[PDB]
RNA sequence: AAAAUGAAGACAUUUUAACGAGUAAGGAAACGAAAUGGCGUAAGGACAACAAAAGUAGUAAAGAUUUAAAGUAAUUUAGAU
RNA sequence: AUAAACAUACUUUGAAUCGGCCAAGUCUGGUAAGCAGGACUGGCGAUGCGGGAUGAACCGAACGUCGAGAUAAAGUGCCAAA
RNA sequence: GGAAAACUUAAAAGAACUUUGGAAAAAGAGUGAAAAGAGCUUGAAAGAGUAAUAUGUGAACGGAUAAUUUAUAAGAAAAAU
């Protein structure tokens, strides 16, 4: 599966990516829109707390009966959750894609998590037993996940 | 010398219902339903295709530049228009290749004729060369 | 050009609608507007006719929700801002921008006390009205209908009146001086060639 | 010979058809595309065959008013009109407006009732030729590209024949002062003040 | 530095209950309160200038004009009717527009 | 509709005059002054560089996505990927 | 008297349709009905446009794409042109 | 009673060694004309994700007219006697 988007300087990012990774595509959605922008180091201890629930995940887009909580003051969500699974799953993503800048010769402390992107991918289907004689679908919902962690620097054009 | 081309009206005539279904292409129909609102005429919508919006005969399928369009295919379609090149334009077609494309534009040089595609399948020769 | 000035209307002595139809005209063409004392404005009938009428309008509610319903505001300045604002497009931009360039106070508050007034001919009472015909001003109307701010103006416009009579006093003291430094001037021996092109055109 | 349609071209080392001539016997004819005719020029004193009727207010020595244009509001004296444009000629005389001789269409004047008396004016030169050699013409086309200096530089010659043809203002302005308050009227600029509907006023 | 211009107030286009036709601007012209006063000003120059915040990197200019003549009186209050080189924008209802004292007829 | 001209021009000729709403429904093809005019899909028979190498195509087909142009419209044409 | 040659007379072949509804200086049954049924004509159906705030039928007027003008019904305090 | 399911490439040359990971995999590297990467020719629409741009009070979309911004886009000749 092709990436979104290709660094600007090949020579200054690293990636990693996951295919048809079994976690919700909703969950993980919100948990990228929240790690966007931020530096590697950030990101990590971002992730780590959500799993503890110390930071929040606003759940911006799919927020129909998600509740309200007292972390989710300042972000213009009334609603948010501590999705973990997906927090462990993008932590694995986040690690693979530091060592390969590593391997390349990057300053760490200097990436910053420029793309990610949260893909929707083949459902699996499984039997739910209804009333009446009815069989229904249980279907998983996978995702894949890009991510691409870039150096930054001043821009200045004269 | 150039006449001056009128369009009576430079819009597109999209299907009805059009900008609300995706099924619905937006290529004309006629609305045949009893109750139609576009085919009733009714105020706001009443704009459908007829021969009063034709062109003149005068610059009916004039171009731009003044000039018709004439398709050819190779050199010696060129030959067809070198007596009408205040007249006709020449129009390489779509499916000529490359090599092919410099004899005709060489040509029509020659026979002064003008063409619309002068600077379509160029080579790499943009940047750097 | 743009126009930056405040038209300011003395709404004292004037009819509440025809005041209301000519302002909701002029603000649709760019003007602004400032309405002194929109407690001062007659109404056609007497207060018992007058609170007949504001008990049908105040009738209007909505049921299921009176929260919903229509607001009847009994301030006077509030009295003519619904008349203006029934004569001014709905529900679109322009009529919009239009109210925002009007303002009524129950007085003449700081700024506007010290401005020069107008008049709208069509409006005034002594023109449109029978003298015979008994009207109402809105602020005696206001205040049979709950407005509670009727003796706060009077104490304000009592001040007011007050102040600007000991101005207009000075003033007049000094206009009659300067009157008569201008007679002598005019009068002067050596200014005989000015005079004569003053006089000349009718201008002494 | 050659069909009228057919307009030979040198082919440089491409491959021609048989009938086609060689680069051997084909001349480049060079590109026409002017195919008007100037104006004729005529007699200096003749008048064009589109010479503008005047109004019956604009007659020699009336005092003006521009209402249009660069000098807008701006007070000039009427000398004489160009026979040759159908313009007017006017001198706002440059020791008080700081207007100087120029040509003006009727439609941005108004004429007013003042009159200054235009008499032993000396316009001798004052025409279409004088108007002719002080304009500030553009650079060309394959004139190099004579950038920023080339407007500054005209300027500088045209200024002392601009100067030169000032004698014409000696008569008027010493006919200005003699009227008490027309120095002050002709210097200041005319402006519509508070009241004054231009439907109403008479100049 | 002078005033060569009575404001005229862009009252909107000619129009109907329903119906309204932008090839004809009605503007009311200050201190013209007849018809009868009107036909001073039939032929004369009428401009709408307006300010546009152009950026620096942008030729632009930052002030630019629609031009335009009246042509006739629309009723008995001296509103007259105008046409511009290009329809005005109905954002301009109610701005002020510059009615110029030429062509000249005096 | 009437005059005029008419082996090929061309835009289904030139001029003049009158006329143009529309559900159901009708107006197949061909018919030089044409007894309505056309667009699109697929397959079959021909034609397609006139001097003995004769439509386009690995110097990039069909298809896909958009950008512009022609047409009242059905649609067509071309560019870029 | 007036009009009428793209007048007039048609011939053949064939489609769709024969649930209709409205108005009124009309009528019958009914207490009456936005009821039932008729005579003459104009309409809506099949019809948009300007007006009556809104409206199948009222009033003006019937429609190729447009520009400029005089208008029709009806209007001229504001919404809304006057 | 009774289906669905065709296509890598010319050739498997079907990645093969290193780092991260429990593994699956990812990132490099490499084969190939080209990843065409085995869920393999092209790859539409509905539905999503990312990036750029723009707008905002109880629907949204459409049309006529302008304004703003963006894009396209018109030229090398040439005076009087």
């Amino acid at each position: 599966v092709k990436y979104c988007a290709k660094p600007v300087n090949v020579a200054k990012a690293a990636q990693a990516r996951g295919d048809n990774l079994k976690v919700h595509f909703k969950n993980t959605y919100e948990t990228a829109d929240a790690i966007r922008g931020m530096k590697v180091a950030r990101a990590q201890e971002f992730l780590k707390n959500v799993i503890i629930k110390k930071e929040i995940v606003p759940f911006r887009k799919h927020n129909g009966g998600v509740g309200r909580k007292a972390q989710c003051k300042g972000l213009n969500c009334a609603f948010g959750r501590w999705p973990v699974k997906s927090a462990q799953f993008i932590l694995k993503l986040l690690k693979n894609a530091v060592d390969n800048a590593k391997a390349k010769g990057l300053n760490t402390a200097l990436l910053t998590v420029s793309h990610i992107a949260v893909q929707e991918a083949r459902s699996s289907r499984r039997r739910l037993y209804r009333a009446h004689g009815s069989i229904n679908s249980f279907s998983s919902s996978p995702c894949h996940i890009e991510l691409i962690l870039t150096e930054k620097e001043k821009k200045v054009a004269k | 010398i150039k006449p001056k081309i009128v369009k009576k009206y430079t819009g597109h005539f999209k299907r009805f219902d059009s900008n609300r279904f995706l099924r619905v292409k937006a290529s004309w129909r006629v609305p045949r339903g009893i109750d139609n609102r576009l085919r009733r005429k009714f105020k706001g919508t009443n704009l459908l295709p007829k021969i009063g919006y034709g062109s003149a005969k005068a610059t009916r399928n004039m171009l731009p530049c003044g000039l018709y369009k004439f398709p050819v295919r190779n050199t010696t379609d060129l030959e067809m228009i070198m007596m009408q090149n205040r007249k006709y334009a020449a129009e390489i077609s779509h499916a000529v290749s490359a090599k092919k494309r410099q004899e005709i534009i060489q040509r029509a040089k020659i026979l002064n004729i003008r063409v619309l595609n002068a600077d379509a399948r160029i080579k790499k020769q943009e940047v750097a060369q | 050009s743009t126009n930056n000035k405040v038209t300011v209307i003395d709404c004292h002595g004037h009819v509440l609608g025809r005041v209301a139809s000519v302002v909701a005209k002029h603000l649709l063409l760019g003007q602004k507007f400032v309405l002194v004392r929109c407690e001062d404005l007659q109404v056609c009938g007497t207060l018992k006719m007058r609170l007949v009428q504001w008990e049908l309008y105040q009738r209007k509610r909505v049921n299921t929700n009176p929260t919903r319903g229509a607001f009847h505001h009994r301030s006077p300045a509030d009295m003519v801002r619904k008349a203006v604002r029934g004569m001014l497009p709905k529900n679109n931009y322009r009529g919009k921008l239009a109210l925002k360039n009007l303002k009524c106070f129950e007085g003449c508050p700081a700024p506007y006390d010290k401005m020069k007034k107008s008049s709208i001919p069509e409006a005034a009472a002594i023109y449109s009205f029978n003298p015979t015909r008994k009207r109402t001003l809105l602020g005696e109307l206001g205040t049979a209908v709950g407005w509670k701010y009727a003796d706060v103006v009077a104490k304000n416009e009592a001040e007011r009146k007050e102040r600007a009579a000991k101005w207009y006093a000075a003033k007049q003291l000094k206009q009659k001086a300067v009157a008569e430094a201008k007679e002598k001037i005019l009068a002067d021996e050596k200014y005989k060639a000015k005079v004569a092109i003053l006089k000349k055109f009718g201008y002494a | 010979s050659a069909p009228q349609w057919f307009v030979p071209v040198k082919a440089g080392d491409a491959k021609v058809p048989a009938y086609y001539p060689t680069d051997d016997m084909i001349q480049e004819q060079k590109k026409k595309l002017r195919t008007r005719k100037g104006a004729k020029i005529t007699a200096l004193d003749k008048p064009a065959w589109n010479l503008e009727k005047l109004r019956k207010s604009i007659v020699p020595g009336a005092i003006l008013i521009i209402v249009a244009g660069k000098y807008a509001g701006k007070k000039v004296v009427f000398l004489k009109q160009c026979i040759k444009s159908g313009a007017l000629i006017v001198t706002g005389p440059f020791k008080i407006n700081g207007v100087p001789l120029m040509r003006i269409n009727q439609r941005y004047v108004i004429a007013t009732s003042q009159k200054v008396d235009v008499s032993k004016v000396d316009t001798t030169g004052v025409d279409v030729k004088f108007f002719k050699k002080i304009a500030i013409k553009k650079a060309a086309f394959g004139k190099t590209v004579e950038e920023d200096f080339a407007k500054k530089q005209y300027e500088a010659k045209k200024a002392l024949i601009v100067e030169k043809q000032k004698q014409v203002d000696e008569s008027v302005v010493a006919e200005i002062k003699k009227v008490p308050y027309l120095k002050e009227y002709m210097a200041s600029y005319f402006t519509l003040k508070n009241g004054d509907h231009p439907h109403l006023l008479k100049f | 530095k002078c005033r060569l211009h009575v404001n005229a107030v862009f009252m909107g286009f000619q129009r109907a209950q329903r119906n309204q036709y932008p090839n004809v601007a009605l503007l009311q012209i200050s201190g013209v309160n007849t018809k009868e006063d009107t036909p001073f000003y039939i032929g004369k120059r009428v401009a709408y200038v307006y300010k546009v915040n152009v950026k620096k990197g942008s030729n632009k200019p930052a002030i630019r004009a629609i031009f335009g003549k009246i042509v006739a009186p629309h009723g008995n209050h001296g509103v007259v009717k105008a046409r511009f080189l290009h329809n005005l924008p109905p954002k301009a209802m109610g701005q002020n527009l510059k009615v110029f004292l030429y062509p000249s007829n005096i």
